[PDB]
C-alpha cells in the first residue's frame, strides 16, 4: 500500500528540498526499510499540511519633557544630579 | 550486509564510518533544532510579556 | 542493531517522505519510494519566508504536540553517534596482527 | 540618538557615550560573592557585589573575574557586568541606544557569537558593532597610518596599519599583560616576606603595581643600582596600618612585558613583537610604522616605556630611519576616546548591525559584517 | 590651436603641448589596486590608484601594466590611464585640441583598431595621428636619413630609412626590452638572497635597474673583473632602510639585449638585429644606415650602450665603412620631441585624421592613412 | 661502495643506501633545547636533543627548525642534523661512502658554497652531488618527459623536462608549503578555542593536518556543506587526553596551496604555477607534459588533491590534450627514490665531485658541475 505517495498537490509554489532520490527498484528489497513502511500496519504520522504550505512557500510581491539642551549634556546632568 | 540492504544502499559501496556520521550530525542538528525552539519559545514569551 | 531495529526513525522517514512528496510535487525528484541517508543534512536548507525557522525546526515543532515519541529519537541514534569516528580496517588490522 | 561606547577589557570596564572627552563609568570587572556566614538579618544583605561596591566590601568577599585573556569565561557573571554598567553606572536605557563594543584580535568565534546573542537578545539594541581596540587607538591618536600595541589586562596585540588598510596576517596576539604582572608581583612580593594569597588581596598588589611600579630603562643596570644601594627603594601604605617598602620589584615587575620567559612563556617580548609585525607587512609601509608607534591601554602607563620601547625598536630597525613612539597623556582611556569619534563619525551610520539584520540572518552576521 | 603629444608608451606614458621641448607630465603606466581589508571608514578610499598615486602607495597595491610587449592587454586600465594623462595631469578638454600617438611597428591591427575607436568615441578629439615611434624619433634626430634602434619597455624594434622614405620589409622587431630586463633582474637577485616576488617589488628592481645598472663593454673580461676582484660592487637602500649590494648583477641584466638566450629565446641580439636589417636593404643605401645609427628609448639610457653597440656593428660590418652612433643626451623623450615637431609642421595639417572621415570610414581608415 | 641518499628536507631528513627501495632513517629535522630549570642533578642532562628524541621529549624543549623556506638559516644545527643522520641514525663513516643531496631551484648560491664547504670539511665524503629533487622525482617515475611539481615543506617547485632536457626559465619557485600550512592552520584553530603557542604544539598542529586534513575537489561546495551540518567533521585526542573535533579546517588548511592570499602572498596558486611553467616552454612539447604530470613531496599526501589538481588543470589548459596526473602511493619518498636510482647508475659515476675537483677549485666547481 503505498500510503506514503497518497499526498494531494500544493495550491501555492513550493521551496524545493534537494536530494539523491533513490531508485525504486533498489527500494523494493527483502531486508529495505522502506519495504517495512510499505506494509500498511506500521505506524503512520499524518502531517499538518495547512502550515507547511502557510510557512514554507515562496513569497509574492508628544512633549512630555521639553529641554532646551541636547540630549548628550542633558543625560550627563542626569548622571551628575541623581548621585546626589 | 543487513544494512546496506536495509538502507538500500550498494552492499560493495557502504561504508559504516559516514552512516553513523550522518547519524552524528543528525543527531546534533535535532538537539540544536530543539535548544532553537525552546529559545524562540522563550524569548517569544518575554517578549509577549 | 540499534538501527536496525529502530521504531521511530522509519516513523520520521515516512513523515519526511510524505512532508517532500506533498513539497516537490510537479518535479523530477517527486513521487518516490525512497532517498539516500544525506537528506536529513539538507533539512535545514529549506527556510521560511523570515528566514529564522527551517523545515527541521517547524518538524519537531509540530511533533512537539502531535507524536511526542519522535522525541525519543536521539535515544535510538546515540549509539550511532557514539560509534561514528570509529574506523573498523585498524582495529581489525590491529586484531588480526 | 546619541551612542555608546563600552570597552569591555579584562580588567575595567570604560564606558560613556558618544562626543564625550572622557568615559564617564571607569570600573573594575569583578563579581564579588560572600564566603563567610553571615549572622546578621535584615537591612538588605545582597548575595552578588558589582563593581566599585565589591572594591570597597572586599573584605568578606571572593572577587570573580569574569574575562580571562579577552575570552569571557563565565557569562552570567558577565550578564551582571553588563547590566551594571548599563542600568547603574550610566542610568540608560539599551532599547534606545546604539552601543560599540571592544574585541581584540584571534578571539574564538563562539565568544563573538555569543557576545551578540546575549547583547540582541538579552539587552536588545536598535544596533549594535564590536569594533577592534587598535583600530580605536589610531582613532584616537589622530592618524590614519601606524603600528598600534595595545596592552589591556589581558591581552597584548599589535596591529598595523597604512591608509587605512590593516594587514591580517601581520597582526599578532600575546596572552600577557596586566593581570600577569599582577600575579608575578604576587609571586615576587612573597621574598619580601609580604604574604598575598586572596583574591582580595590581588586588588592591593594591583594599587601596588598601579601606584610604585615603573618600566626601567636598562635592567642589569637598575638590578645593580637596587642591589648597590637603596635608592630605588619606596614605601607603601596598606589598609591595615603596615607600611611595606619595595626596592627591585618597582623594575622587575613590569619587565615581563620584555622578557615573558620570567612566568614561563616560549614567545618574545613586545619589542619583538612590534618588529616582527612590522617586517611582516609589504616593505614600502614599513619606515611610515616605524615612526608611529601608537601605543595604548593600561599597562603602557608606566613612566619609563616611551623611551626603553624606542631603545629596543631603535636596536632592532635600521640605524637609517627615525623612531618615533606615539605615547599620548591620556592613553589609558583611548580605546574609548577613539570609540567615541567613531561613534560619532557619519561614515560610520551605515556600518551598524540593526536589529532586523540579525533576525534575518541569524547570530552570524558578526563574522561576515565585522572584521 | 595648440596640438597634444602623448607618448602612450610600455614604460611611462610622456604627454604634454606641441611646440614645445620638453614633455609636461612623465608618469609611470600603472593601474594600482587594493589587496588588504580596509578598516579605517571615510577619508576617500579609492579602489584603483593610478599613476604618480599609485607609486606613492605602492605598498598596499597590486600593480597592473596595462601595455605587455607593445600591445594593449587590459582596455580598462588603458581608459583610466588615458583619462589620468587628459584631466588629471594636463588638465585640458580633449575636445578642443588634437592629440597625437605613437605605436611599435609590427603590432596587431586590433590595437590599432581600439585606439581608432576609443580615441573616436571616448575621448573624442577634432583630430589624431598615429605614428611610428622610429620615424618620431628620426624627426627629433634632426635628419632625413638614419637607422633607428627603439627599445622601450617591451618592443626593441629596427627601422631603416632612406631620404623620408622607410623601407617596411627590412623592419625588425624583437620582444625583449627593459620590464624583461627587469625580470630577469628579480631572477638572478635570489642569488644573493634578496626575495623579491611582489609587484611593487618590481618597482624597487626598476629602480636599481636605472640607478645602478649599466652595459659592459666587454663581457667576458667584466666576469673576470668581478670574480677577482670586489671593486664594481654597489650598494642600494630600500624603502625599509635595508642595504644591499649587488656585484656582477649590474651587467647581466642589460646583457639579454645582446644574448637573448639568458631568457631563453631562440633569437639573436639587437646588434645583429641591426646588421640583418641594414642588410636586407639596397646595396646604394648602406652607407648611409652604417654612419647614423640613432637611437632612443629608456633602455638606451644605460652609460655604456653606445659604445658596445658601436664594437658589435664595427664588428660586424666591413671595416671600409664608416660606423657611427648618434646618442643625444635627450633621446628618453625624443618620440615626445619629434611629435612635437611633426605636430608643429604645417604640412602635416591635411594628413590629420578628423571625426569626419572616421565617421564615413568607420575605424579602418588608419589602415589606409597611417603606415 | 654503495652511495648514500639524504634528502634533507625543510620538515624531515630521510636518509638511505643506495640501491634499496625504501628510505631507512626517515626522522623531522628539529633541534630542541631546554627552556625550563633542570632540578635533578645526573643521569645525561642534554642540552640539545636532535630527532625523535627531540620528538618524544617536546614538553619541556623549544623546537628550531634550521631550514626555512629551503634556505639554511642556522648551520650549527644542520651540522648537527647532518652528525645525527650519519653517526646515530643510519651508523655509517661518510669518509668512505658517497651521499647524494638534494636541493630546490632558485636557491640563494652562498647556501650551496656552504654546503659544499661544510660537507667537504666537518663531514669529508670520498665524493658527492646536489641535485634538483624534481629530476631525482621524474627519475624516481621511471619517465623521460613530464613537468614535475615538488612541495615539501618549505618549498613548492615545478620544473618541466622533456627528453631529458630541463628548461630553466620556466622553473618557478613558491615559498608555500607544510610548514606554511601548520601555521595558517594554528591561526584558523583559535577560531575554535584550541590555543597553539608553543613550538611544541606546532608537532601537534601538524599531526592534526597529516591525520585529519584533506584537499577538497570544490572549495565552496564544502564551505556550504561544512556550513550546512557537521558531517565531515572529525575528533582527534591530544596527548593530556582532551579531544578536539574540527570541521571545514579540514579542507581550509591546504586550500593555502590554491589560494596563496590566506596568508597574504600576492603570488597565484600551485596549478596557475604549473600552467605557467607549461606555457613558457615550447609549443611543441606541451603535449607531453600535459599528459605527465608528476607529484611529489609529503604536501601531496592529501587524498583528494590529485582530482582537483586535474580539474585545475584542465579548466586552464585546452580541452583537446589529454590531462593526466602521476601520483604514485610512494611519491612521498620518491625524491629518495630516485636518487637511489640516480646513484646506482654506471653514467653518473663520472659525474661526482671528487675531493681533489674540491681543492684545486675551492667551493665553486659545485656551480660549474651541478645543474
Ligand atoms: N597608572 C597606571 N600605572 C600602571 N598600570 C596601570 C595604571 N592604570 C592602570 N594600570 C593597569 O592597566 C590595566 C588597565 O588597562 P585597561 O585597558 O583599562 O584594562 P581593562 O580595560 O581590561 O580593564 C589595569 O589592569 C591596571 O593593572
Ligand atoms: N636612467 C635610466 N637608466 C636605465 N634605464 C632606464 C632609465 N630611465 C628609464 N629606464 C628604463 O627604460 C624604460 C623607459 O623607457 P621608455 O622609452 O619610457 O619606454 P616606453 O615609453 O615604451 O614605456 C623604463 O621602464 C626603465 O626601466
Ligand atoms: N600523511 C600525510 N598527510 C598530509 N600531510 C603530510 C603527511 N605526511 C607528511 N605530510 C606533510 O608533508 C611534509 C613532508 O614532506 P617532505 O618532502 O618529506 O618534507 P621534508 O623532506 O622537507 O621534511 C611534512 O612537513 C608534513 O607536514
Ligand atoms: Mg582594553
Ligand atoms: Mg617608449
Ligand atoms: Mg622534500
Amino acid at each position: 500500500v503505498p500510503s506514503h505517495r497518497r499526498v494531494n498537490p500544493p495550491t501555492l509554489r513550493m521551496k524545493k528540498l534537494n536530494w539523491q532520490k533513490l531508485p525504486s527498484n533498489v527500494a523494493r528489497e527483502h531486508n529495505s526499510m522502506w519495504a517495512s513502511l510499505s506494509s500498511p500496519d506500521a505506524e503512520a504520522v499524518e502531517p499538518d499540511f495547512s502550515s507547511i504550505e502557510r510557512l514554507f512557500s515562496f513569497p509574492a510581491a508628544e512633549p512630555k519633557e521639553i529641554t532646551f539642551l541636547d540630549a548628550k549634556k542633558s543625560l550627563n546632568l542626569n548622571i551628575f544630579l541623581k548621585q546626589f | 550486509r543487513e544494512l546496506a540492504d536495509y538502507l538500500c544502499e550498494d552492499a560493495q559501496q557502504l561504508s559504516l564510518e559516514d552512516t553513523f556520521s550522518t547519524m552524528k550530525a543528525f543527531r546534533d542538528l535535532f538537539l540544536r533544532a530543539l535548544k532553537e525552539n525552546k529559545d524562540r519559545k522563550e524569548q517569544a514569551a518575554k517578549a509577549e510579556r | 542493531e540499534s538501527l536496525l531495529t529502530s521504531r521511530q526513525l522509519p516513523i520520521f522517514c515516512q513523515l519526511i517522505l510524505r512532508i517532500g512528496n506533498f513539497l516537490n510535487y510537479g518535479s523530477h525528484t517527486g513521487d518516490a519510494d525512497g532517498f539516500k541517508i544525506s537528506t536529513l543534512l539538507k533539512l535545514t536548507e529549506t527556510k521560511s519566508q523570515q528566514n529564522r525557522v527551517t523545515l527541521l525546526h517547524h518538524v519537531l515543532e509540530e511533533a512537539e504536540k502531535s507524536h511526542p515519541d519522535l522525541l525519543q529519537l536521539p535515544r535510538d541514534l546515540e549509539q550511532p553517534s557514539q560509534a561514528a569516528g570509529i574506523n573498523l580496517e585498524i582495529i581489525r588490522s590491529e586484531a588480526s596482527s | 540618538t546619541t551612542a555608546l561606547v563600552c570597552d569591555n577589557g579584562s580588567g575595567l570596564v570604560k564606558a560613556g557615550f558618544a562626543g564625550d572627552d572622557a568615559p564617564r563609568a571607569v570600573f573594575p570587572s569583578i563579581v564579588g560573592r560572600p564566603r563567610h556566614q553571615g549572622v546578621m538579618v535584615g537591612m538588605g544583605q545582597k548575595d552578588s557585589y558589582v563593581g566599585d561596591e565589591a572594591q570597597s566590601k572586599r573584605g568578606i568577599l571572593t572577587l570573580k573575574y569574569p574575562i580571562e585573556h579577552g575570552i569571557i569565561t563565565n557569562w552570567d557573571d558577565m550578564e551582571k557586568i553588563w547590566h551594571h554598567t548599563f542600568y547603574n553606572e550610566l542610568r540608560v536605557a539599551p532599547e534606545e541606544h546604539p552601543t560599540l563594543l571592544t574585541e581584540a584580535p584571534l578571539n574564538p568565534k563562539a565568544n563573538r557569537e555569543k557576545m551578540t546573542q546575549i547583547m540582541f537578545e538579552t539587552f536588545n539594541v536598535p544596533a549594535m558593532y564590536v569594533a577592534i581596540q587598535a583600530v580605536l587607538s589610531l582613532y584616537a591618536s589622530g592618524r590614519t597610518t601606524g603600528i598600534v600595541l595595545d596592552s589591556g589586562d589581558g591581552v597584548t596585540h599589535n596591529v598595523p596599519i597604512y591608509e587605512g588598510y590593516a594587514l591580517p596576517h601581520a597582526i599578532m596576539r600575546l596572552d600577557l599583560a596586566g593581570r600577569d604582572l599582577t600575579d608575578y608581583l604576587m609571586k615576587i612580593l612573597t621574598e619580601r616576606g609580604y604574604s598575598f594569597v586572596t583574591t582580595a588581596e590581588r586588588e592591593i598588589v594591583r594599587d601596588i603595581k598601579e601606584k610604585l611600579c615603573y618600566v626601567a630603562l636598562d635592567f642589569e643596570n637598575e638590578m645593580a643600582t637596587a642591589a648597590s644601594s637603596s635608592s630605588l627603594e619606596k614605601s607603601y601604605e596598606l589598609p591595615d596600618g603596615q607600611v611595606i617598602t619595595i626596592g627591585n620589584e618597582r623594575f622587575r615587575c613590569p619587565e615581563t612585558l620584555f622578557q615573558p620567559s620570567f612566568i614561563g612563556m616560549e614567545s618574545a617580548g613586545i619589542h619583538e613583537t612590534t618588529y616582527n609585525s612590522i617586517m611582516k607587512c609589504d616593505i614600502d609601509i614599513r619606515k611610515d610604522l616605524y615612526a608611529n608607534n601608537v601605543m595604548s591601554g593600561g599597562t603602557t602607563m608606566y613612566p619609563g616605556i616611551a623611551d626603553r620601547m624606542q631603545k629596543e625598536i631603535t636596536a632592532l630597525a635600521p640605524s637609517t630611519m627615525k623612531i618615533k613612539i606615539i605615547a599620548p597623556p591620556e592613553r589609558k582611556y583611548s580605546v574609548w576616546i577613539g570609540g567615541s569619534i567613531l561613534a560619532s563619525l557619519s561614515t560610520f551610520q551605515q556600518m551598524w548591525i540593526t536589529k532586523q539584520e540579525y533576525d534575518e540572518a541569524g547570530p552570524s552576521i558578526v563574522h561576515r559584517k565585522c572584521f
